């Protein structure tokens, strides 16, 4: 199971950017997705989710409305499009394969992460 | 930060460290499974321990959690020079909108 | 239940399932549709 | 809607047996078909049925691999074809119209019927 | 034979009768419509009642029925010498390969 | 029902395999499918499944990634197709019909299957 | 190994012997309906019960299976030489990504 | 766009009877059409549809075996031809070309329908 | 007759009528689009509204609907003695072999 | 690739104006062809297609039964014949050839049109 | 106009500018390819993108798009005086009888 | 079967050329032919094809226009008329006679090939 | 070029190596059938293979393949020093006007 | 042998003994018409069966047969000593450049 991130780069406050993850070493269209996030000194944050089917989508309370999630199961890729970028926004971003245990879940493979950095 | 965790851990080589993960009615004493990752200086967050006591094969059996309550925890047992990381608590917040929810993260170092 | 709890909830498993009927089920009109 | 069987008679177990259909009234082609067996002194069994366009078959677990249903539109026709007849078999063949209600199906006309006996 | 029916039921002209099916959860109580059907002695089933309260113009008043959980049931008001007849459930059962299920068949007996 | 197995034969580890499943007496595009293997002196593990049209599958984790599992339907066929075989692939494979019954699923009919051994 | 059961089981032709088959909440606890399965020493495994108590035509009336909460069983009654064999129990484990989980398997030593 | 009726008048039951549109303003070729009836002081009543290129035919239930539904595509003309005419067929015959919407069509252009007589 | 209309409805000029439609679980509830249909006393009926709320370019905006559940409406607003007319809904419902369904049409008066 | 149009010009409304597209640099007769239209101040309206071997026409509502598409292979020409101009049609007219990639079609190469004006 | 497009969009020379086309379950959502065209003030348009991200050789690697849902888009990156143009977006209707159906265009300005 | 090309040799951007294949050992007038061309150093390139009664043509996208097809069933012969040759149309040209299996077809014979070299 | 293929593959004589062809919806898993051609260093291609597994009665049994999903393969078992030689794969492309597409190419090389 | 045949049948007189022949979609279950061939030991062969089902006016009723998805067949009733023969199916391979395809051919023994 290979997540391989791609898309960071210097935004201009406002400005989008577009991430991708492309995977391999399992059938894509089986699993869910997930993106979360790191800010440079902070600690873990959940971003959003994907359903295999593209079913359902949930946002962070703090990034509804500004990112959007989606996928194209025939690429085998799942894209993350960030609109009107903020400086709070810096992150590196990466990607996880959903996993569910039993009244909670969690991811189980990881990629390595791209970096998005949101400055004037 | 949903879930409490030290900022720091360490001992000995040797040496058995814990770091805890708090939460209450909502994350932890709400019947949700705790789940940890550990990370590496310049890497992802890898899966360690899940459904509060199981592994990936790939972990060295060195590394336990339990739970009780509200409480719940990490313990790294022989502690080797190499486990030094950071380690995050996961878990669902009845309370939130979102699927996951992280703790603080614990620095663990080893007084090598 | 006049204090069940609205929307649509997270914390689910997103991963398809593999627990169904993987046989064709003969229960389906058989007749041409005229729509 | 007239329904009509053909093809009944007297067979040795392990021989073979053809039935048919004829149907006139309505339009064969728009229709699927059905078979149902009725033993001489037991309630019906399904035995089978096959799909409007001739796509999709199904048999009765009791017949399967014995007995092959199939039709011809241009001559308003449902055919019957039985391989390795058992004694078991011997019972009164009809064939009937589908129909379909809401979560299941039903027959709605059925034709008179012909008799099969399979004996030494 | 997944619905089970009386083997026999009986009454004098003009009364009240009924005959029933009891199926299960993969027939009956898993919300697939019960259909009935009537033999005459010397020919094919005729269709009596579909969709479980449904029936063809060809049927006078005389014959109604229901689904209710597990169980189905035809009822026969005024009761006539030529209800002599035998009486099907069909339904579908989710456990089996086959569009059709049938019940055992009862047989109504008019003591004319 | 008659479920018919080749293919098996020792290879060297790394190196490829295909096993193929012949069937008869029974409509093949109804039914789904099921791979099993059985280690010498080992009991049984699921490996692998797939739908009657095709339109899913799924693998058992140790062997996700790794194998592949197809249907042809017009020759009334099920294949595997097992790449990168390592040493701890060494079982005999059975095919086997999938059938369900109400909250989990059986398979009904097997196979007599075929041995891989993969060594050197 | 998913589902627990005893390596080994033995009796007597003419008694009775049992193969117990233990689970918990994720596989037969969890509602999932259980199967048996019978391996002779040169053949492929042949259903022997399904659906917890049901079973096909090609079985006598010398086996039967049971189920409560998380432990399924199959017994043996009228033990005949010819009942050894490989047992193994069936289900599903809704915490693993596969269609089918088995138990260990258990040998049955018919004392002749 | 013109749908014009003819052949309407008044026949004794069983006599046979052919109704026709006209059509005008649109390629006749490229669409479906469609009948429908009124009898006196009724509503109204779906009697049939004939596919574009003549392939498939739907009837309603209370006149499927006694009415003909057919076009010739060269002439710009839909036909009807009612045989076995019972009292119960009275009514104004309409022509309307069929439409498409998403779940579900309608008529859009409407004739303006002749009467049809049934009577000893 | 599978979707029933008020059979009359009437309001002064100026006033707003509404025409109701009521189906079921096979045809509005079904989501089958409904649309309909306006009749004049000497011809063929006109399509008014397509598609639920879409009307043809020939139809005044004094005309509009929607569909719930299963239910559906037309709306007359600013009436006219110019609407004295049959209004008729059209849907399909799916335990039919036909293609439309009609309900029994709504006779308008204006009391003018 | 060229396509040039000529045939425009200034038409009384309620008159006929025949276009015409001659092409070269391509076989004409495997290839369908569109002609759209564009009134000044105006973006696109598609009015006709046409198959490459004649056996099929569509039009935009807006002019089915006033405008007809049609081509000669022989003289590598398209045409459009425009009976009934109205002072709406004034737009300037394109010819284009036709292309298709999977779901939805488009046009590849275009004329540089020609101006019909329709006014007293 | 079938497909929605805002009517204006500018830049300066060397920014990223996009071109928003949306529509509905009908058009884009429907699974039919978008395309794109480019007319510039004295001409014909020209073919820019088809198939979503396809492109002619004739186009340098400065425009590209996608198509998400139903909302399909245009990016131009390193804007250029030349650029200056109406572009189109391109789709198919299953609603309407006609083979393609138009976005109203976007004129791009150029703010040199 | 032998297909035998001949006319290659070099000339100026520009200019023309002129290839054919001579042919014996089959009917020629039954079978449709094809042309195909490979760059030293490249893989192959689809370049035209000739339908058996001459009545269809089909050429690459980039040589439409430039190259023509034709046939001479008399002489068994085919030819390629290539005009305006490009430094880029510099490649060994092949004859293949057409084949075609099911979904798709295929070249069975092929000829040695011709070299044509254009440059200045 | 529209058919994915390696540059180049290789084994020792005796070994057993593959060739890959890889496409889309558009010429592979489109149902589209494959063909493969052998080319040797100084002449023209020869059919190796065609509707998948045939082959000319001019080829040993050695050469054999198939196709499933996108991806098609030529198998070479008891590869020889002859071998050696230019393999390419052949299908019909649904977005392009011609009658074949091919792949890149692979040069099988044996390592004598 | 492109239509296979078993290569033979048999059965006392009287009895009813038929020939198979089994095609493809390239052959039989392509629409193409069979036909069927009778060959005494010293002759060419006679026409039995065309069309499927029609005969020439030389053939007894004795001889029937069907065509049904890519199975044929020919039927014999009444089987008499002198039916013993050679019987052949013909059919059109639309694959091959050949007008008539046969098959392998079945001889029929007459059990005397």
């Amino acid at each position: 199971v290979q997540l391989v991130e791609s898309g960071g780069g210097v935004v201009p406050p406002g400005r989008s950017l577009r991430l991708s993850c492309a995977t391999s070493g399992f059938t894509f269209s089986n699993y869910g997705m997930h993106w979360v996030r790191q800010a440079p000194g902070k600690g873990l944050e959940w971003v959003a989710i994907i359903w295999y089917d593209g079913s359902r989508n949930f946002y962070a309370a703090s990034v509804e409305g500004r990112f959007t999630i989606s996928r194209d199961n025939s690429k085998n890729t799942l894209y993350l499009q960030m609109n009107s970028l903020r400086v709070e926004d810096t992150a590196v971003y990466y990607c996880a394969r959903a996993a569910y245990y039993d009244t909670s879940g969690y991811g189980d493979y990881w990629g390595q992460g791209t970096l998005v950095t949101v400055s004037s | 930060s949903v879930l409490t965790q030290p900022p720091s851990v360490s001992g000995a080589p040797g040496q058995t460290v814990t770091i805890s993960c708090t939460g209450g009615s909502s994350n932890i004493g709400a019947g949700y499974d705790v789940h940890w990752y550990q990370q590496l200086p310049g890497t992802a967050p890898k899966l360690l321990i899940y459904g509060n006591i199981n592994r990936p094969s790939g972990v060295p059996d060195r590394f336990s959690g339990s739970k009780s309550g509200t409480s719940a925890s990490l313990a790294i047992t022989g502690l080797q020079a190499e486990d030094e990381a950071d380690y995050y608590c996961q878990s669902y917040d009845r309370r939130l909108s979102g699927s996951w929810v992280f703790g603080g993260g614990t620095k663990l170092t080893v007084l090598g | 239940d006049p204090n069940a709890n609205p929307n649509v909830d997270p914390n689910a498993n997103p991963n398809v399932d593999p627990n169904a009927n993987p046989n064709v089920d003969p229960n389906a009109n058989p007749n041409a549709n005229p729509n």
